[PDB]
């Protein structure tokens, strides 16, 4: 069983630029993603990346430009740079996994509210 | 001159299977039976011709493509089957002339964090025809609801990682494989043997 | 760098020769064909580059008649003479381009083709 | 969107300099610390423009014209230069503005027995305008006899082979270029960046 662990949003002005991280201990997957849940809408997809290429990675068009995904294959890490934040951006993140076997994101985090004003 | 098979066997890298390597070999000799008479080969197929009595034979092209995939593959790169290789990756004609060739490269493709370079395709509207070879990585609509791009239920990203580490069981473990294929053409022979 | 001829004799007319030319082993850039009748001047027939790609050249006489192919692995190349007339009678040299200058500097010895 | 360099820079096979590829880039969004800070170039000049301001730039189209030459011979794609490249094949103009990027590509461009497949012109009456491309394969004629289509002494074939082989000194060894050229048209600008 693979676990993922998010660390660290909170409350930012309209403008700030909050990073986000997921440790993803004692496991292995094959593709990592960020997804955001907003209260009442339903759960939408920010980007993800691939374990193999940082030229693999896929961003929401309502993100591109001002959102970017990490990895650090070391520390078995993703990060989510945040940057020229909005309001349409509050939300809760969800950290995923997709597994090794089903290509589909299997393996969530616990969420993180990122509040921006 | 005499075929480069140590160019195509012995070279450093190999591709993963879905964007596999093909080399076109023309105009020279080829002596099959250092292949056959070497070892630490796993698997020695041929089909329409004899592993033995190669070197008895004149072509005029042949094509050897190559990549990595797993042990419990290689009974996929053969005619008539189906999985997730032979039919999304690499598809063997029904009427296939050649022969496959594989062994086991664990000791080079399997790093102790488990190398996640060697990819597969692990979704696909369609089968690939016969020596058809897709690199897309356009996400895959799997249900009725367009994708736009995005990721998420029933719209994956189509490429897939092997996780590659040593102390796997064997049928998870790196196998390097290339299958050779021999074209017959109106052509004059180019390949041959002593 | 060193050119060695292979191949010409007698034909009566119609026949059909070819000519081989190894090369002790380029480097060069473009390898050519060139003929000498008895008290004429050196005659070019035919050449081909090294590139893949190209890039063949034949004068007009023997256009159609001629055929010129290399073979890069072996360092070899070659001339297929067809339809031979008389008037292809001659020593036939195959020559080479030094990679550095654009001239013909290596020379093979000469092949004598004749056609009664 | 987003500029596709990556189908300049990660091409697969480069132009011979003499008939070397220019790609018009527009309708996008250039981040120009994407390259400069990736990749591992050799070269990276740029001419009437500081690199770091690229990315404050707009510009209506950017044109990169793409090619190889050994390396030795990457000091004269720059304004004002002058041997067989810039005489024969690729001229800078003397007020040029733009950027000039190279690598070595010997990992990619020689083979063993020495690839021949990248050309170059040797021979030329005129000396090329700026950006001007010349593909002709006309016999030169370099003395009072004409040539009528035919090699021989005096008349030579235009186009010569390079020898990319490893092993070769790095001056003789393969890079492959990218120049970028920026132009300014009274017309909405379609190419930003950050």
């Amino acid at each position: 069983q693979l676990q993922l662990v998010e660390s660290g949003g909170g409350l930012v002005q309209a403008g700030g630029s909050l990073r986000l991280s997921c440790a993803a201990s004692g496991g292995t997957f094959s593709r990592s993603g960020w997804f955001r849940q907003a209260p009442g809408k339903e759960r939408e997809f920010v980007a993800a990346i691939s374990r193999a290429d940082v030229g693999f990675p896929n961003y929401a068009d309502s993100v591109k430009g001002r959102f970017t995904i990490s990895r650090d294959n070391a520390k078995n890490t993703v990060y989510l740079q945040m940057n020229s934040l909005k309001p349409e951006d509050t939300a809760v993140y969800y950290c995923a996994a997709t597994s090794l076997q089903s290509g589909k994101y299997d393996y969530w985090g616990q969420g993180t509210q990122v509040t921006v004003s | 001159n005499l075929c480069p098979f140590g160019e195509v066997f012995n070279a450093t890298r190999f591709a993963s299977v879905y964007a596999w390597n093909r080399k076109r070999i023309s105009n020279c000799v080829a002596d099959y039976s250092v292949l056959y008479n070497s070892a630490s080969f796993s698997t020695f197929k041929c089909y329409g011709v004899s592993p033995t009595k190669l070197n008895d034979l004149c072509f005029t092209n042949v094509y050897a493509d190559s990549f990595v995939i797993r042990g419990d593959e290689v009974r996929q790169i053969a005619p008539g089957q189906t999985g997730k290789i032979a039919d999304y990756n690499y598809k063997l004609p029904d009427d296939f002339t050649g022969c496959v060739i594989a062994w086991n490269s664990n000791n080079l493709d399997s790093k102790v964090g488990g190398n996640y370079n060697y990819l597969y395709r692990l979704f696909r509207k369609s089968n690939l025809k016969p020596f058809e070879r897709d690199i897309s990585t356009e996400i895959y609509q799997a249900g009725s609801t367009p994708c736009n791009g995005v990721e998420g239920f029933n719209c994956y990203f189509p490429l897939q990682s092997y996780g590659f580490q040593p102390t796997n069981g064997v049928g998870y473990q790196p196998y390097r494989v290339v299958v050779l294929s021999f074209e017959l053409l109106h052509a004059p022979a180019t390949v041959c043997g002593p």
